[PDB]
RNA sequence: GUUUGACCUCAAAUCAGGUAGGAGUACCCGCUGAAAAGCGGAGGAAAAGAAACCAACCGGGAUUGCCUUAGUAACGGCGAGUGAAGCGGCAAAAGCUCAAAUUUGAAAUCUGGUACCUUCGGUGCCCGAGUUGUAAUUUGGAGAGGG
């Protein structure tokens, strides 16, 4: 093979001899990312995932990031 | 190369300051910020909040047995 | 050590070199005896520490708490002055009777100008050994700089033999040799 | 006060005293690394001309740089270095001919003391952070070039504005 | 005009300080 | 290339701005009074114009320090320099008219 | 047929925890009895069960953690306020109500007046 | 005094409390740069911004943006063409803070810990920071001392 499953990205371009993914960028810290690939970066940015965190943000926002309850 | 410096002006000597600043009131009196600071403590102590010392040494022999 | 080294080699470093005559004029400083009675007077004017102060404050204060109102008498605090600018604000007056001038600064530039301008004011300066036992003397860790200007009567006297000790001590021993480039000996 | 001492005896850089302090204290620094913390400013009326106050949150670097500025740079390895400070300012000391040195004052905006003392909490504002990165600093702005005067003209980014004032086209709903 | 009036009285008015 | 298709909007919106500031300035105006001011450059000298702000020496003139006639609304100009004795005058005239016409709360 | 939520709040914690035992033994069996059903409905209650007896349980323990942190001038990070980036940062109300005693005696002496024009 | 201690420096802490990174990146600000790409840094805007300004007038008066100045001035094998700015009208309007001479009749300043309290904090106490200067007052339009 010439590329593994990269643990960072999962895409299979972790390049072996080369140790690192063509793909994401793992180990570096900061992903690739190419602005004349505008169509790569719309494949990979937020949104594509589940945004487990960022979903549920602005409506917090809505509320003025409120504590407690009012049971009433 | 190198020679000792030369005194011109240190050999002269000033019988008098350099300004004219006029003295100010509170070095005369005794001190203001100081009084502010004791009736600050006052204001305290009349809450409550401050303990006189011989009060507490009071307490100190009380509560040490 | 890199610091060990490097303090070791500092000292060394200036001693090599010629220093200009405007330094060296430290370390050409107060002798033994002369240094313990100028201690021996400064500590008959500790200023006040902030426990003291703190604590007259709160013995005044819960007398006007009581009010009890006792009088309105003090003299003056009379105490040794500390501050560098202030030290410097005590000359240009005159007001400094007694200047005394660590050796040891490490931005020393804070403090050349002192001998000199102690020397044009006609205020009778002396250059101590170690800013730390100004500290002590003053309730700070270093104080670099100690001016002295009010003095009671039961010191005046003790204060004008040490003004003259000092400068037959100080201003006769070390004036000319004051002028000369010192160091610059390889070590 | 002594300050106009130290400033009057700054100006005379060459007199032998001063490049004396300069020549003991380049080889001083050069045994120390590029970047470190100095304890105290070593021209302290330069440093309060620029803004330093003696108190906690107030952080003094001591850069080397070898021979953009040198002075921007050697405020961007600090402003790299220490993330969490805000660079405040900074001022030359002394050079070699191998490097420069400068001397940064850096403010935390995390100590209580710079988040209270209203003179100095402007810059716990997020829109300060990396003030050297945007070339909002004093070697920044003078670099950049931004002052008022028929001296001042469209130079370099001003260029590229004024490049985009000639690249864009202004139409009205009602065409004039 | 009335309001102004209105508003001129307040402003008229005195406020009850102390001494 | 870039077109105003929201010059009808921004006017609404501004308006919008020239509503809820107003709102929060109740009594007061939303200018601030400004001077009467002769412009330059001989094309216009015979032009008479809005200022930015009066002097401190015209509002001494007025009656009133000009740190208080910030909170009054008086817009004031240290770098201004007044140099002609009418525009003082008139300047004078319309400080004293806008005396007349305010009542301010305690 | 299920558990109430402030049934749960009344008990204390060993016997939410032998109710959690009971709940799990309880699965266990029904594992046993759903590998021979095709559609069993009480697992499916049984689970929300054991959820909510870890609600209750959870929830006593922090708030018990919550009430012997509560006189210190600190908290765990994760009793804390969650709000977002920077919330956490660069002012508090008082850091920003926070002025200078000049202008504070400017304010004094001058502050904004109300006033009306044409009157 | 071969002792003891002040400092100063430099280390170490599974010590306490904080903070940096990454994503996105339309707009913004810097750096680099061809025949834009790239890099770095932010925010809801950013930048700029209260004259070492513009003018030559009967002078104007922080910055920003719009219309006009104007396809003008100026530049350019003065070829290709490049290409402003003052003023004016409008939108919006807001001004402030340090650094320099002493509080010396009292560092008056603040972080932190703890105990309480009405907790985006307050009070007390105690460590510290700090005179190699933290507070008050003063930024030229003066201002300060007094009376
Ligand atoms: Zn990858």
């Amino acid at each position: 093979k010439s590329h593994t499953l990269c643990n960072r990205c999962g895409r299979r371009s972790f390049h072996v001899q080369k140790k690192t993914c063509s793909s994401c960028g793992y180990p570096a810290a900061k992903t690739r990312s190419y602005n004349w690939g505008a169509k790569a970066k719309r494949r990979h940015t937020t949104g594509t995932g589940r945004m487990r965190y960022l979903k549920h943000v602005s409506r917090r926002f809505k509320n003025g990031f409120q504590t407690g309850s009012a049971s009433k | 190369p190198y020679e000792p410096l030369i005194d011109w002006f240190t050999r002269h000597e000033e019988v008098m300051p350099l300004t004219a600043v006029p003295e100010p009131k509170r070095r005369f009196v005794p001190s203001k910020n100081e009084a502010k600071r004791v009736m600050k403590i006052v204001r305290a102590i009349r809450e409550g909040r401050i303990i006189p010392p011989k009060k507490l040494k009071e307490m100190k022999x009380x509560x040490x047995x | 050590p890199e610091y060990v080294r490097v303090q070791r080699q500092k000292k060394i470093l200036s001693i090599r070199l010629k220093v200009p005559p405007t330094i060296a004029q430290f370390q050409y400083t107060l002798d033994r005896n002369t240094a313990a009675e100028t201690f021996k007077l400064f500590n008959k004017y500790r200023p006040e520490t902030a426990a003291e102060k703190k604590e007259r404050l709160t013995k005044e204060a819960a007398a006007v708490a009581e009010g009890k109102s006792k009088q309105d008498a003090s003299p003056k605090p009379y105490a040794v002055k500390y501050g560098l600018n202030h030290v410097v604000a005590l000359i240009e007056n005159k007001k400094a009777k007694l200047v005394l001038i660590a050796n040891d600064v490490d931005p020393i530039e804070l403090v050349v100008f002192l001998p000199a301008l102690c020397k044009k004011m006609g205020v009778p300066y002396a250059i101590v050994k170690g800013k730390a036992r100004l500290g002590t003397l003053v309730n700070q860790k270093t104080s670099a700089v100690a001016a002295l200007t009010e003095v009671r009567a039961e010191d005046e006297a003790a204060l004008a033999k040490l003004v003259s000790t000092i400068d037959a001590n100080f201003a006769d021993k070390y004036d000319e040799v004051k002028k000369h480039w010192g160091g610059g000996i390889l070590g | 006060g002594a300050y106009k001492y130290l400033e009057e005896l700054q100006r005379k850089k060459q007199s032998d005293v001063l490049r004396f302090l300069q020549r003991v204290r380049v080889w001083e620094y050069r045994q120390k690394n590029v970047i470190h913390r100095a304890a105290r400013p070593t021209r302290p009326d330069k440093a309060r001309r620029l803004g330093y106050k003696a108190k906690q949150g107030f952080v003094i670097y001591r850069v080397r740089v070898r021979r953009r500025s040198l002075r921007a740079t050697a405020e961007e390895r600090v402003g790299r270095r220490a993330a969490n400070l805000r660079v405040l300012n900074s001022y030359w000391v002394n050079q070699d001919s191998t490097y420069k040195y400068f001397e940064v004052i850096l403010v935390d905006p995390q100590h209580k003391a710079i988040r209270r003392d209203a003179r100095y909490n402007w810059i716990c504002d997020p829109v300060h952070k990396h003030r050297e990165a945007r070339g909002l600093t004093a070697t920044g702005k003078k670099s950049r070039g931004i002052n008022k005067g028929h001296k001042f003209n469209n130079t370099k980014a001003g260029r590229r504005k004024t490049w985009k004032r000639q690249n864009t086209l202004s139409l009205w709903r009602y065409r004039k | 005009t009335e309001v102004v009036k209105k508003l001129e009285e307040l402003a008229s008015r005195p406020v009850i300080r102390k001494e | 290339v870039k077109v105003h298709f929201d010059q009808a909007g921004k006017k609404v919106s501004r308006r919008n701005a020239r509503a809820t500031r107003a709102a929060k300035i109740a009594p007061r105006p939303l200018d601030l009074l400004r001077p009467v001011v002769r412009a330059p450059t001989v094309k216009y000298n015979r032009k008479v114009r809005a200022g930015r702000g009066f002097t401190l020496a015209e509002v001494k003139a007025a009656g009133l320090t000009a740190a208080y006639a910030r909170t009054i609304g008086i817009a004031v100009d240290h770098r201004r320099q007044n140099r002609n004795q009418e525009i003082f005058d008139a300047n004078v005239q319309r400080l004293k008219e806008y005396q007349s016409k305010i009542i301010v709360f305690p | 047929a299920g558990v109430k939520a402030y049934e749960l709040r009344t008990k204390s914690k060993e016997q939410l925890a032998s109710q959690l035992v009971d709940l799990k033994k309880e699965l266990a069996e029904l594992k046993v009895q759903k590998l021979s059903r095709p559609s069993l409905p009480k697992i499916k209650t049984v689970r929300k069960s054991i959820a909510c007896v870890l609600t209750v349980i959870n929830e006593q323990q922090r708030e018990a953690v919550r009430q012997l942190y509560k006189g210190k001038k600190y908290q765990p990070k994760d009793l804390r306020a969650k709000k977002t980036r920077a919330l956490r940062r660069a002012l508090t109300k008082f850091e920003a109500s926070q002025v200078t005693e000049k202008q504070r005696k400017k304010q004094i002496a001058f502050p904004q007046r109300k006033y009306a024009i044409k009157a």
